């Protein structure tokens, strides 16, 4: 304030802004069967679930025929 | 009988089906004059067209109808053809079928309202719209390689194997000539010599196609132009002043290679050819690298063909022979094509009379297109 | 041990991460990394040249956009190990990463040199305890608690299915394509460009995707839809400019179903499914229709229940019941499962020590991962 | 040197000088030498030939006014050396060149030899101990206190518009015209003459200065005040004579916004401010219309914001929030933000000494500029 009050050149009792006015499915489908995912329950039925990792190897190795991972869950 | 008429943003090359060369060669730019409410002396045309608008820059606005390839004002384009028939050609639409030119990917709109305008307007008795990239083939007799046919307007890459195309292996950049044209503007300001008004952009484009060229080592040039005042040549304006254009001289035409000078935020020109080639299918790669062809009058830089030759064999495998088509006369190889096409006897089916146009409507050029 | 294991959904999209119990993943942001292209001249400006997540989404204009990977293949490995970091980091999980057990979550059939390379960085650059790489497939099943079913998992990187009866995986009828989501917003950009719509700017190419989410619909016959004048549905851009969409909805995703329309030689997503169960055991063959999961963000296009059922009846054999489950959260189905395996204490065998990493190397994790 | 830097807005109408531990500018005088219209080869006449700011407007009847500076290039180097002399005299600031630092404000996209020159008089003639040119745009946004913001600077000499955004001006989008408020004057000395009020000397092209800077409107509607009878405002001279201005006072700035009416090949005010924005990425456009700041002495016209307004408002998108912020102190906006600028901590890194000049050369200017 003073320091425009001094100079010469300053705009006074004009406005200082110039502006506007402000103004102010596949989900849903019959076809699909839609299910509710609930991770509480799907732990429960999966919790006393185990696998045997014991002699577990996935990889391509030719030696010592067939392998199947994950014997059991005893 | 048949006319070859290319629409060029830059120039516009009009001529009969069978000469070597185009009849009508002019800028396809309009100018009007800016006039005031004082009175005008007489012999004052309301809108200038070609050469009478190069003659009067001082006074005349000019205006390019065609921006990037896309025609934005579609009745200042009519009286660039109304030119070309009735006053360059002294010939009627009516009488002789019209082969007109395309870019590649261009807006589906241009070749709707292009032939409702040929058949209702001029009343031609057919007309048929060809690839700017394929009439360059026929002009060199090669049925197989890739064609870099660069425009004012775009740049496009456009590889075509034993006269069979690879529409997903096109590529268009909206770099070209005239771009180049806005940024020696730029350039040649901050070394001191301003030029602002349109009739100076025009005389800027007259200095670039006389001195500008092709440095093979970008950073070695500008080093050697740094240290040496040997690349310093001197130009004479319309008027009596003399300009020293110094290094600046080749710095324009290496965006074309390295487009982050003008921001364009894209791959270069080289580049763009390799990645279509890399799109492409394995065997033919090999075919392609060996029919490299450089087309349009964006190509006449001297000593591209050697900066080109470098970076496509840094990107090219080792083993691989990288071969660049380059001919003397590039700039009129994609009217020629039309010209040879429009002389094959195998083109005089493929033409759409106005009765097809008339049954079928504007729909019909969307199904005879490729 | 202890400490939560911390699961890390590496989408090509959107990387979801969370620890183990948790109902929904807490930190999703998208999978790229933003580098401000302009120039930083004021003091006090935006600190940094690195912004991904919520940082780059907000300042998206200044930055150039660039995904470290692509259809599950890590391109820039110095790009993904920070995104890793920013994982870990004060903005998003706030935590030690040698403290927190790790699974991460790969598609299938990827390169061995990306797995070795991914897994080197969680033993080396990261003191991880211990680190187990699982299928996206099997983890969707613990989501939807299901042992059978066929998971048609089409994400923005890979499409894949993988049929898995009573837990039992069979790795030969496993089909991969690299088309998906990304390719699509490419593909709707093509036709935008022919409509007359430029998106040039990475940050533009999102857009592009926004777009492709708002307004797109998959119809029943293509055919009979492209031939028929379409409504110019109009999008209003984040500027305020207004662009008219029109016929590109439908004939944009119509990729997923027509790979030719790109012009590559792969099966078509309706195709992948039955094929798929095709290559399993007679007896299984009408169990596994009984049991399709859909999964993957891809399949969110609207009508592609509908489509997808009358490719699959005109593929499937006569008389039988084919019934599509279509899982609410689609989305963020693959994590749940991820959280609900990890929260298992059969999973504390699965893992991969880091002093067994050490021992054994890269050898290690092809023996133990799938 | 420890001892407080020395502000100076190098601006083609008034030079504003002071200390950056100053709040406003104290000395603002007129950029001009003003020598006896008569050419003194005797004695007993005016002394020295050489009269600036008081001294001039004391005797400026009898002097001929010739401004260094057209356009914010310097014309006549030893001219503006004896206005920097008089910068460092007893008559103003009264204080050593060699002690204090000194800060310039240069107009943008300047020829580089007009800013080598300006840096080696302030070396070579004077002995600064350190010098650094700033961005006049840059320092409006540090005088308002906004990183974010459109800066319109409409001096004297020139017209440009900078868009920066968090600190960040993007060089492609800067827009520079050469009609600026010294056009506006001679403009107006034109109007004057066709109201039959001659003003032949230099002396009096100040005369047409003080009338546009007193008496000058702005209509919303041109043709309502055109069709309206004026009320034949008059001024008073120093003399006593009356002037009547009539309709010449709101219609000769109309040129501003409409430079084609009298036939000058340019945009326009508010057209530069538009296409600036339109420039930038779509994300940001919004941002900058609804972040608009008006800089420099030609926006002090009564009802110019309000024009402007209507103007940007009918070009720019529909239902956008545009927000003209002017401060009160447009004019004495530049040199603030010079003792803002010079004031902080990071600017000691910024300014180069006259020893680095010394041993790197002249190129040192360009390097450290942004
Ligand atoms: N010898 C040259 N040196 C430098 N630049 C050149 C040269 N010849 C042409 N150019 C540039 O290339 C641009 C287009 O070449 P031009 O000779 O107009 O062929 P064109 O086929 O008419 N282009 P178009 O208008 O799209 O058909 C010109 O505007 C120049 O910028
Ligand atoms: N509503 C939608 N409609 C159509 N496509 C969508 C929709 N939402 C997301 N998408 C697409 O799905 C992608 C998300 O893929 P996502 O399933 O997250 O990948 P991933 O499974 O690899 O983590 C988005 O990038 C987009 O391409
Ligand atoms: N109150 C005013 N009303 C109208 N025009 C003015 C007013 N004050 C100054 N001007 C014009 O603006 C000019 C001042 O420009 P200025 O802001 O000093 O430029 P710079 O930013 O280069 O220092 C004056 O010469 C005059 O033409």
């Amino acid at each position: 304030d003073p320091k425009y009050a001094d100079l010469p050149g300053i705009a006074r009792n004009e406005p200082d802004v110039y502006e506007t006015s402000d103004l102010p499915e596949e989900l849903t489908s019959t076809s699909v069967e839609h299910i509710i995912v609930n991770p509480n329950a799907a732990y429960d039925k999966f919790k006393d679930k185990r696998v045997g990792t014991k002699g577990l190897d996935f990889s391509d190795r030719i030696g010592k025929t067939k392998r199947t991972g994950y014997e059991s869950g005893e | 009988a048949a006319l070859v008429v290319d629409n060029g943003s830059g120039m516009c090359k009009a001529g009969f089906a069978g000469d070597d060369a185009p009849r009508a060669v002019f800028p396809s730019i309009v100018g009007r004059p800016r006039h005031q409410g004082v009175m005008v002396g007489m012999g004052q045309k309301d809108s200038y067209v070609g050469d009478e608008a190069q003659s009067k820059r001082g006074i005349l606005t000019l205006k390019y109808p065609i921006e990037h390839g896309i025609v934005t004002n579609w009745d200042d384009m009519e009286k660039i053809w109304h030119h070309t028939f009735y006053n360059e050609l002294r010939v009627a639409p009516e009488e002789h079928p019209v082969l007109l030119t395309e870019a590649p990917l261009n807006p589906k709109a241009n070749r709707e309202k292009m032939t409702q305008i040929m058949f209702e307007t001029f009343n031609t008795p057919a007309m048929y719209v060809a690839i700017q990239a394929v009439l360059s083939l026929y002009a060199s007799g090669r049925t197989t390689g890739i064609v870099m046919d660069s425009g004012d307007g775009v740049t496009h890459t456009v590889p075509i194997y034993e006269g069979y195309a690879l529409p997903h292996a096109i590529l268009r950049l909206d770099l070209a000539g005239r771009d180049l044209t806005d940024y020696l503007m730029k350039i040649l300001t901050e070394r001191g010599y301003s030029f602002t008004t349109t009739a100076e952009r025009e005389i800027v484009r007259d200095i670039k196609e006389k001195l500008c060229y092709v440095a093979l080592d970008f950073e070695q040039e500008m080093a050697t132009a740094a240290s040496s005042s040997s690349l310093e040549k001197s130009y004479e304006l319309p008027d009596g002043q003399v300009i020293t254009i110094g290094n600046e001289r080749f710095r324009c035409p290496e965006a074309l290679f390295q487009p982050s000078f003008l921001g364009m935020e894209s791959c270069g020109i080289h580049e763009t050819t390799f990645n279509s080639i890399m799109k492409c299918d394995v065997d033919i790669r090999k075919d392609l690298y060996a029919n490299t062809v450089l087309s349009g009058g964006t190509t006449m830089y001297p000593g591209i063909a050697d900066r080109m030759q470098k970076e496509i064999t840094a990107l090219a495998p080792s083993t691989m022979k990288i071969k660049i088509i380059a001919p003397p006369e590039r700039k009129y190889s994609v009217w020629i094509g039309g010209s040879i096409l429009a002389s094959l006897s195998t083109f005089q089916q493929m033409w759409i009379s106005k009765q097809e146009y008339d049954e079928s409507g504007p729909s019909i050029v969307h199904r005879k297109c490729f | 041990i202890a400490n939560q294991p911390v699961v890390i959904d590496n989408g090509s999209g959107v990387i979801k991460a969370g620890f183990a119990g948790d109902q929904i993943p807490k930190y999703c942001f998208p999978n790229y990394v933003g580098r401000p292209k302009h120039v930083r001249v004021m003091a006090g400006a935006l600190e940094g040249d690195i912004f991904i997540g919520p940082k780059a989404e907000e300042h998206r204009g200044l930055l150039s956009i660039r995904y470290p990977m692509e259809h599950g293949i890590v391109k820039d490995w110095n790009d993904m190990e920070r995104i890793w970091q920013y994982v870990y980091s004060k903005d998003q999980l706030q935590t030690f990463s040698e403290e927190h057990p790790v699974l991460l979550t790969e598609a299938p059939l990827n390169p061995r040199k990306n797995r070795e390379r991914a897994a080197e960085v969680f033993f080396e650059t990261f003191n991880v305890p211990a680190l187990f790489i699982s299928m996206q497939a099997v983890l969707s099943l613990y989501a939807t608690g299901r042992t059978t079913g066929v998971v048609l998992d089409s994400g923005d990187g890979v499409t894949h299915a993988v049929p898995i009866y009573e837990g039992f995986a069979m790795p030969h009828s496993i089909m991969r394509i690299d088309i998906a989501g990304r390719d699509v917003s490419r593909f709707l950009r093509l036709y935008l460009r022919k409509e007359g719509y430029d998106f040039h700017s990475s940050s533009e190419f999102e857009i592009v995707k926004a777009i492709k989410e708002r307004a797109c619909y998959l119809s029943i016959n293509p055919q009979k839809d492209e031939t028929l004048e379409t409504e110019k549905a109009q999008y209003y851009l984040p500027d305020g400019s207004t662009i008219e969409i029109g016929p590109s909805r439908f004939r944009a995703p119509e990729l997923l179903f027509r790979p030719d329309l790109i012009g590559e030689e792969s099966e078509g997503i309706h195709e992948v499914l039955v094929f798929a169960i095709q290559k399993s055991d007679m007896d299984l063959r009408r169990t596994l229709f009984s049991n399709i999961v859909l999964s993957g963000g891809s399949t969110l296009f609207k009508g592609f229940g509908d489509r997808l059922l009358s490719e699959v009846k005109k593929l499937a054999p006569k008389d039988v019941k084919i019934r599509i489950s279509a899982p609410q959260e689609r989305l963020y189905s693959t994590w749940i499962g991820g959280s609900i395996l990890a929260s298992l204490d059969t999973f504390k065998k699965m893992w991969v020590s880091k002093k067994e990493y050490e021992e054994d190397g890269a050898r290690s994790i092809h023996r133990k991962t799938f």
